[PDB]
DNA sequence: GCTTTATTGAGGCTTAAGCAGTGGGTTCCAGGTACTAG
DNA sequence: CTAGTACCTCTTAAGCCTCAATAAAGC
């Protein structure tokens, strides 16, 4: 049984096999990373379509939609759903600024799953948090919580 | 009384004796003449065996009542089919239930029921049962009974006792045979339930509300709220498809969802309805179906040839049927409507022998002159088996000249073709 | 055929009933005036030679110690006339009715 | 729920497209299974990066089939909900049990057992609605749920959420 | 000093094994007995 | 009366238990 009480499948191992057989800790985005990686691998794939057929909230959105159409485009009309949804309530659209908050996570040492939830979900309040995730409440000092969940709030972008 | 009759030690004392199944009656009615003889004969001195019974459903062994074993063993001493060496002493607690007769497999009869004659196979309704309760009177089909074919055919032995009631051959009422038989001879919401009985069988749903036992549940398949008792649903952890159906004389469908008795079926005209098995008159088969369609190429397409559209998706796919105006195509590629789509022929792009069986002579070959008999042709060549030689030989029809099942005239290949085939006259 | 009967349990060919009846249920029979067929059924389970009705608990199980020796039926289908019920306010049937 | 992991994808080809261009073949063959995948095993796979960096170890060659075997392993980002998570949507129909609200590639229901006492089912507007005495939802509305229970399908998943902890609901 | 021990071994009985392939000609629809339908 | 229908009927290789002796521990 899977919840929140760290009590992880078989598979949600805190450690993750390599390629190569070496064993690495797992690591965990956030929303705006997410939306970093997804963009990357799309300008990758279209440069590989293009050699080898060689030899505000309204344009950005266009931009997305039509280089989803033009590469991976047509397959599945749950990507464009996904897309959207990710684009709408988006936080960061800076690479710098979800650069910054990956690494001050960094430093924190918890958990990729609960850093995740921390810099995705937004809270105000450490009765809030504490409630939210009941399992991580003696993990994290009340000072700590509230600096970071201010320093949070404070690196929102606007728009 | 019963109380009384408690078995004891001291006065009760059985014993089971092993013995060849099946012959317990005959062993026990041989033992009980034996002793029968022994008590005439001996006189004073009799051997103390009370009785000797068995059960017939404990085949194999019988039960004899006497105060010792050594009486038992010189008792049946020199009978065959009876083993004394493997015998056990019955204990008195096992004694009352080994004399308890057995409760019969038959139901307690009752008026209107349901049973089946062991017209064997046969459902009978009890109409009535005998005071004596050795006889019961059975209601039958024996096909309906028809008076007219009756009267037609065996006037003689149809009489008519009422306006509902005759006899044939010494009891029908409204059709049905009247007949005395011999006894002996008769959850929470959000869980995900499927339907393990009832119209609903197999059907499988997620749970929304349940009140006074009875589960509310939307199906998947229907897409609509069932409600079904809580005894009839089993909580599950978390025609045939593509056949062909005659909606009516011009109609035609492919199922696409079959079900038990609601079947999905998309239409000559691309438009997919939900029908009831009555709905379909009969079952086209395919593989009988002689049906055949020319593409947009010109190339002929029958079932199961695979073909791609021309214009659209280019979906590609294997014909099931033929339709006058429409084809029906499969394809593994699309889930949509289970793979199968219609489409228009245009398009689309696809990916009587007389000499068998009669005596023939060959004119131009080494073999001419030699009587043959035609087994089968290829196309353009005749297969022979020669009379003289146990080989089959491939020679051109043409050169052949056909004779009479009883000699006859040779007629080459230009009589049968041209004239309605037919053997010369002898 | 061998019927058995329903009230003893005797078990005996028809013919021997037709000629002499039931050794054992003759007088009750022709008291309750019916016939010994329609007081004897074909259907039986079981058989029982009794030897010594007198000193054996199988015929005091049975209800037939006062009989005489010879062959009985452990379990007879049927019911007796209603004539010979009245007759025997005590009679148990031997179709295991009355064996709960 | 949005995790990079290393998937191994094999994948068989006919010896007659062997030519250079297989590469390329291959990896179109790859973009057409990864991607719209929603297995309960590995949950539903959003998206594989690094498309110039897959590496393809060597195809395997039946004994005597000639087709080639091709165990692919590719670094990939993946979603798969959790009981006890909060997560976002937005509402895409309405309905007498309730709303169904999208969020990311799945769907939400919410239980009207579990709903507030003060929000209500309306009819009166087109499209039916609910009001609140310190909120209202429509179809285009923000929903912060908190996710209570997970149902797997052969390529969907479905969620059953609750609104009753604070700070729930439109935001 | 005597008695009762765990151990050693030695055979009877038992249950298993029993070249590869292939061509053909014969025989079974089993016997009696009782119960029951036309 | 007559005929269905079923129900009864030669040469070895291992395991194990069963026998006859033998040195030590109790007492």
């Amino acid at each position: 049984e899977n919840a929140a009480t760290l009590q992880l499948g078989q598979e949600f191992q805190l450690k993750q096999i390599n390629h190569q057989g070496e064993e690495e800790e797992l690591i965990a985005l956030n929303l705006s990373e997410a939306r970093l990686v997804i963009k990357e691998a799309l300008v990758e794939r279209r440069r590989a379509f293009k050699r080898s057929q060689k030899k505000t909230r309204e344009k950005e959105l266009e931009s997305i939609d039509v280089l989803l159409e033009q590469t991976t485009g047509g397959n599945n009309k749950d990507l464009k759903n996904t897309m959207q949804y990710l684009t709408n309530f988006s936080r960061f659209r800076d690479q710098e600024t979800v650069g910054a908050v990956i690494q001050l996570l960094k430093s924190t040492g918890l958990h990729p799953f609960e850093v995740a939830q921390l810099g995705s979900l937004a809270c105000d309040t450490a009765d809030e948090a504490k409630t939210l995730i009941p399992s991580l409440n003696n993990k994290i000092s009340d000072d700590e919580l509230e600096r970071i969940l201010k320093e949070l709030s404070n690196l929102e972008t606007l728009y | 009384p019963q109380r009384f009759l408690l078995p004891s030690v001291d006065t009760a004392t059985i014993w089971g004796v092993r013995c060849r199944p099946g012959k317990e009656k005959e062993l026990i009615r041989k033992l009980l003449k034996k002793k029968f003889n022994l008590d005439r004969a001996m006189g004073k001195k009799k051997l103390k065996i009370l009785s000797i019974f068995q059960r017939d459903n404990y085949t194999g062994r019988i039960y004899i009542e006497a105060p010792k074993q050594s009486v038992i063993e010189k008792f049946c001493n020199g009978v065959p089919d009876i083993y004394i060496s493997q015998k056990l002493l019955i204990p008195v607690q096992e004694l009352p239930l080994l004399l308890k007769p057995n409760k019969s497999d038959d139901v307690a009869l009752e008026e209107g029921s349901y049973v089946r004659i062991k017209y064997k196979g046969d459902l009978a309704m009890v109409d009535q049962i005998s005071e004596n309760n050795l006889e019961v009177m059975l209601k039958i089909v024996p096909q309906l009974f028809n008076p007219t074919m009756a009267l037609r055919l065996d006037q003689a032995n149809l009489y008519k006792r009422d306006d509902r009631h005759f006899t044939y051959k010494n009891d029908y009422i409204d059709g049905y045979l009247y007949k005395s038989f011999r006894i002996q001879h008769v959850f929470e919401p959000g869980d995900h339930v499927t339907v393990i009985n009832g119209e609903h069988q197999g059907d499988a749903g997620l749970v929304l509300m349940v009140e006074q036992g009875q589960v509310t549940f939307m199906s998947t398949q229907t897409s609509r709220e069932v409600t079904i008792t809580a005894n009839n649903l089993s909580k599950s952890i978390d025609y045939a498809l593509h056949d062909i159906v005659e909606l009516s004389a011009k109609n035609v469908a492919c199922i696409i969802q079959a079900g038990h008795d609601i079947f999905k079926v998309i239409d000559e005209t691309g438009k997919v309805s939900t029908i009831t098995k009555g709905s379909i008159l009969s079952k086209i088969n395919t593989a009988r179906a002689r049906v055949s369609s020319v593409d947009a190429n010109g190339n002929e397409i029958k079932i199961g040839d695979t073909i791609v559209e021309k214009v659209g998706s280019r979906r590609e796919g294997q014909v099931l049927y033929i339709q006058t105006q429409q084809i029906f195509v499969v394809s593994k590629k699309i889930v949509e409507n289970a793979g199968v789509f219609v489409v228009n022929p245009s398009n689309v792009e696809a990916v009587r022998e007389v000499a068998l069986g009669k005596t023939v002579r060959i004119r131009s070959a080494g073999y001419k002159g030699q009587l043959g008999i035609v087994k089968d042709v290829n196309g353009d060549k005749a297969t022979v088996e020669l009379h003289s030689k146990n080989k089959h030989i491939t020679i051109d029809k043409h050169k052949l000249t056909y004779y009479n099942r009883e000699g006859g005239e040779g007629i080459t290949y230009d009589e049968l073709v041209n004239r309605r085939g037919r053997v010369p006259q002898a | 055929s061998e019927r058995a009967c329903m009230l003893c349990g005797i078990v005996q060919t028809t013919n021997e009933f037709n000629r002499d009846g039931c050794p054992n249920c003759q007088g009750i029979f022709e008291e309750a005036g019916v016939s010994t067929m329609e007081c004897t059924s074909p259907s039986f389970e079981g058989l029982v030679g009794m030897c010594k009705p007198t000193k054996s608990w199988v015929a005091k199980w049975l209800s037939v110690d006062h009989s005489i020796a010879g062959m009985y039926a452990i379990k007879v289908d049927g019911r007796l006339p209603a004539e010979v019920v009245e007759l025997l306010p005590h009679y148990k049937p031997r179709d295991g009715s009355q064996v709960e | 729920m949005f995790f990079i992991k290393d998937l191994s994808l094999n994948i068989t080809l006919h010896p007659s497209f062997f030519g250079p261009r297989m590469k390329q073949y291959l990896k179109t063959k790859l973009l057409e299974e990864v991607e719209g995948s929603c297995t309960g095993k590995f949950g539903y796979i959003l998206c594989v990066l690094d498309y110039d960096n897959i590496d393809i170890q060597r195809g395997r060659i039946l004994p005597t089939d000639g087709s080639a075997e091709f165990n692919v392993k590719y670094r990939a980002v993946v979603f798969k909900p959790f009981k006890g998570e909060v997560v976002d949507g937005t509402v895409v129909s309405c309905s007498q049990h309730g709303f169904e609200v999208q969020v990311g590639p799945m769907k939400v229901f919410v239980t009207k057992h579990l709903m507030p006492q003060d929000l209500t089912f309306n009819a009166g507007s087109n499209p039916p609605s609910y009001q609140s005495s310190e909120d209202v939802i429509t179809i285009k509305s923000r929903i912060r749920v908190k996710i209570e229970g997970c149902i797997s399908q052969v390529s969907s998943i479905h969620a059953i959420g609750s609104i009753k902890e604070d700070y729930l609901g439109a935001i």
